[PDB]
RNA sequence: AGAGUUAAAUUAUAACUAAGCUGUAAAAAGCCCUAGUUAAAAUAAAAUAACCCACGAAAGUGACUCUAAUAAUCCUGACACACGAUAGCUAGGACCCAAACUGGGAUUAGAUACCCCACUAUGCCUAGCCCUAAACCCAAAUAGUUACAUAACAAAACUAUUCGCCAGAGUACUACUCGCAACUGCCUAAAACUCAAAGGACUUGGCGGUGCUUCACAUCCACCUAGAGGAGCCUGUUCUA
């Protein structure tokens, strides 16, 4: 409101296409995050509620990229084995 | 680290939201980390940077934060 | 070739212009889509409303209005009285997320109208006020 | 099915074989074709190689039999054929030169018309949603198109004819009917449309 | 980097609250979970409304506009190909990823140890 | 391995040593058992799960005329013999 | 499990609330 | 704990444009002193930082600045003293938004519920009470160990000095006492009577209007054909006889 206009969350064409500029738009609030706080703020969450969401969250993110680095460890034994009928 | 120098506090904010960003894409001790988001925040109430937005006469700074925004 | 997607800034030196005006002289697409209507209305940079249409005034009813076909032939139509009003660029703002959002902005496109920038102003308050309470208790 | 999975449909057009080395893909098609030793099928009783028979023809003469007598069908459709014949011919003779100039007089660029302009487009689907059912537009495959204008065709000439009025003159006057579009199931293909349209809004549910 | 898991779990050397309360243990598991279909939506919407958009222009008459007619059966037929073919090949291609039947096998090969 | 201790002469930048000193008193008692176990007409049966070297273990049984067991060991081989080897089976006298 | 323990103390809590009410 | 301040929203109220706005799986009710854009006090709450794990004894605390400040040369310890989330009470003020209760509109055989709309106490400040929580991390405080050792599950098993508790289950966060600004309240807390169990953790089936994949090929839908249920007759039942 009392900041200037459009100049924050605001891209641009090129030549002439807005599909590709609206999806441009789309991952820079995907990875801002406000995507998920828009759809979480339409209702009320209770703190209680809060945190155990922020608790679950931190459980699955550090789960997902524990896994993730364990992918990319074993990622190199992908390989066709070289003993086979040993 | 202070809150007079604009340019500073604002390389590690998003230039089209202004949010802060974390540990993982600003990559500091978890002290300096601190002092940045309190110089900011600091900055901010006191009226020496914008919040909607990245100021954008400091738009072309080098770019030490790791998240890629094109693809 | 070399583009930059943030906006030509007022106080900056900058030489682009749409059709004989500078950046701040094109009118303005404000595009509220809601989770239940899309309300779409041109003004010009004056701050002038030029044309108006909505979900509603597009002879559709409450369930319907809510889908996106609803958004599209309200892009259409609203695009349509902005040529007849006679504006060629315009820059579009959309607040609220909705299902017309894609819909609303391919109908401006499609209804004989260009665009050349899109802002996302959405109202994201700061802990402000209070919600209301969520539903299935 | 006494046919196994490995039994393929036969190819019955003469053209296709009688002219091949001016091309070279459908060639290597046929070698691997009969190079597989692959098995094939017998040829059904109503398809044949005759250049004087039609397939949308043969589709509508299957749809006409009631019960097992084809003979009935095929009479049917030979007198109805007749009777367009002989109807458009009887337009011919009474009119002027421009008039006859304009007059197709054959039944099968008749019968191929009538359905290209019978044929819906869009079609409705219910589907459960909240505990209603909804009518949603979806798009229908080609088949589905000439199926809908055949049994509509059907349809609408055994219930509104009259008994008097004989089978064939009836459905001979529902081809020039819907040969000029004018006719109640071109009006009711767009009474479809109507219904479509009003459920254009409920298309998102697909 | 793996977020921080000092001090987060409740145990009898913890001297602070409790931070995380896992639903189930933060084991590990021999295998990986199935990859998710994807949720269709609805196709053909824009080249259905500009074919309303004759029909109510020009009262239900095909011979006005036939382009869009044609528009919208090559959308169908391009949408049936499509459903055709990308089953298929999302099934197997995994892009910089692997399927998850060759990553039960790698982890099975390389299991992970609670015991002893 | 928290039963390594004893024998691991100490860690090199984070790799284990093992004392060659314990190795060899060890193996010198291993290798004289060995050979008096084939001297009183023992059977001797050797065992590495391991798909790298396994051809040359069972090479090596081949050539010593002692037998060797490197592919998958079945559950109830050494516990359940007779239902598994044969109605009267002699079970061997040491495994390496 | 402990549910029924919480549920029977929950309906005499209940019942004598309503009593107190009543009386 | 005081004192000072407001960025994102939101609103009272004005100016242009439109005839609709809100509302859901779908609808009605409500509002048309309405909706959109531009300007904006007061009140309330403090996105991102936070993938951080700090402060406080606990409850609790994460918008900014300043002031005062976080006991013990550090063992345990009450019925004594001092605090104690939200909800609630007396008086004064504030009231954007949310909302018990209530009134309408849906749903249902019924709906004084789940869904929608509006509004009140209340949520906020000052001053005094009330002293209750799944106040739980169901794991007491202070010094230590990885020796012996797996009822089961869960957060591995345990030494030394203390403090408070535990004697079957229902009756029972109850009746009657003492004390308390509490008077539909809190704390302490039985018995008569009934039963031979009340319980905690697991194993395997069964089930699920729980979730995720692959399906149904006359089989559920999309969908094809011919019939039944309507008429007469044959024939078999059920009822009367
Ligand atoms: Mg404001
Ligand atoms: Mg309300
Ligand atoms: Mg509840
Ligand atoms: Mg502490
Ligand atoms: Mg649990
Ligand atoms: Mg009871
Ligand atoms: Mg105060
Ligand atoms: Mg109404
Ligand atoms: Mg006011
Ligand atoms: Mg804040
Ligand atoms: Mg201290
Ligand atoms: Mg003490
Ligand atoms: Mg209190
Ligand atoms: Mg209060
Ligand atoms: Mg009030
Ligand atoms: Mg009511
Ligand atoms: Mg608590
Ligand atoms: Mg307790
Ligand atoms: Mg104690
Ligand atoms: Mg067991
Ligand atoms: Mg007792
Ligand atoms: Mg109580
Ligand atoms: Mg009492
Ligand atoms: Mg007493
Ligand atoms: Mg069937
Ligand atoms: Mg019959
Ligand atoms: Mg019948
Ligand atoms: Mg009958
Ligand atoms: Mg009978
Ligand atoms: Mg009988």
């Amino acid at each position: 409101a009392n900041h200037l206009k459009f100049i924050a969350r605001t891209v641009m064409v090129q030549e002439g296409n807005v599909e590709g500029a609206y999806r441009t738009l789309n991952r820079i609030l995907t990875m801002d995050g406000l995507i998920e706080d828009i759809k979480r703020r339409r209702y009320y969450e209770k703190p209680c509620r809060r945190r155990q969401r922020e608790s679950y969250e931190t459980c699955r993110r550090i789960y997902n990229m524990e896994m993730a680095r364990k992918i990319n460890f074993l990622m190199r034994k992908n390989r066709a084995d070289p003993w086979q009928g040993c | 680290v202070d809150y007079k120098n604009v340019q500073l506090l604002s390389q590690f904010i998003s230039p089209f939201t202004g949010c802060i960003y974390g540990r993982h894409i600003t990559g500091l001790c978890g002290k300096k980390q601190k002092e940045i988001t309190k110089a900011i925040k600091r900055a901010q109430i006191l009226g020496f940077m914008p919040v909607t937005y990245k100021d954008p006469a400091y738009l072309k700074d080098p770019k030490v934060c790791n998240i890629k925004y094109r693809e | 070739s070399s583009f930059s997607i943030y906006p030509p800034i007022p106080g900056q030196e900058n030489s682009l212009r749409w059709a004989g005006k500078k950046f701040e002289e094109i009118p303005i697409a404000h595009i509220k889509a809601s989770y239940n209507n899309t309300q779409i209305q041109v003004v010009s940079a004056a701050h002038q409303p030029l044309a108006h249409a909505s979900c509603g005034t597009e002879g559709f009813r409450n369930a319907k209005k809510g889908t996106g076909i609803a958004a599209q032939t309200a892009g259409i139509a609203a695009a349509a009285k902005a040529t007849g009003k006679g504006v060629t660029h315009v820059r579009v703002v959309v607040k609220g997320l909705g299902p017309g959002r894609l819909s609303a902005i391919k109908g401006l496109t499609m209804g004989g109208l260009e665009v050349i920038s899109i802002t996302d102003n959405t109202p994201i308050p700061h802990n402000g006020c209070r919600p209301r309470k969520a539903r299935r208790l | 099915s006494r046919y196994g999975p490995e039994y393929k449909d036969p190819q019955i057009d003469k053209e296709y074989y009688r002219k091949p080395l001016a091309e070279q893909t459908e060639e290597e098609k046929y070698e691997r074709d009969f190079k597989k030793t692959q098995l094939i099928k017998a040829a059904p009783a109503t398809k044949t190689s005759s250049v004087f028979e039609d397939p949308v023809i043969s589709k509508f003469t299957n749809m006409m039999m009631k019960g097992g007598n084809k003979v009935l069908a095929r009479s049917l459709m030979t007198q109805t054929l007749e009777a367009v014949k002989r109807k458009q011919f009887a337009k011919y003779h009474a009119a002027s030169a421009e008039e006859q100039a304009t007059i197709e007089r054959n039944p099968y660029t008749i019968f191929h018309q009538a359905l290209k302009n019978c044929e819906p487009v869009i079609g409705l689907v219910p589907i459960l949603k909240g505990g209603h059912f909804y009518q949603v537009p979806v798009p229908l495959a080609d088949r589905r198109r000439r199926f809908l204008a055949m049994k509509w065709m059907i349809a609408e000439c055994r219930e509104k004819k009259h008994r008097r009025v004989l089978m064939p003159e009836k459905l001979s006057q529902e081809l020039l009917e819907a040969f000029h579009n004018q006719g109640p199931v071109i009006k009711r293909k767009h009474d479809m449309h109507k219904m479509a349209e009003a459920n254009r809004a409920l298309a998102h549910y697909r | 980097a793996t977020p921080s898991l000092r001090g987060r779990l409740a145990r009898l050397g913890n001297p602070r609250r409790p931070i995380l309360k896992p639903n189930k243990p933060l084991i590990l598991a021999n295998h990986v979970g199935e990859r998710r279909r994807e949720k269709g939506e609805a196709t053909c919407i824009t080249e259905m409304s500009v074919m309303m958009a004759c029909w109510k222009q020009n009262e239900f008459r095909d011979e006005a506009c036939r382009k869009e007619i044609q528009d919208f059966f090559d959308c169908a037929s391009r949408a049936e190909a499509a459903r055709k073919m990308r089953s298929i090949q999302e099934n197997l291609g995994e892009l910089g990823s692997l399927p998850p039947k060759k990553l039960n096998k790698l982890l099975h090969r390389f299991p992970n140890k609670p015991h002893v | 391995h928290r039963f390594m201790e004893p024998y691991l002469f100490g860690s090199r930048l984070g790799q284990d040593i093992i004392d060659l000193e314990q190795t060899a008193a060890h193996l010198q008692l291993a290798l004289n058992f060995t050979a008096h176990v084939a001297y009183r007409e023992g059977i001797i049966l050797f065992v590495s799960r391991h798909r790298q070297f396994a051809h040359l273990i069972e090479t090596t049984a081949r050539d010593c005329g002692e037998y060797a067991h490197t592919r998958y060991f079945k559950g109830g081989l050494l516990t359940n013999a007779p239902l598994l080897l044969g109605p009267g089976v002699r079970l061997p006298d040491l495994i390496i | 499990k402990n549910i029924l323990k919480i549920r029977r103390r929950k309906m005499n809590h209940h019942k004598y609330r309503k009593l107190v009410k009543r009386t």
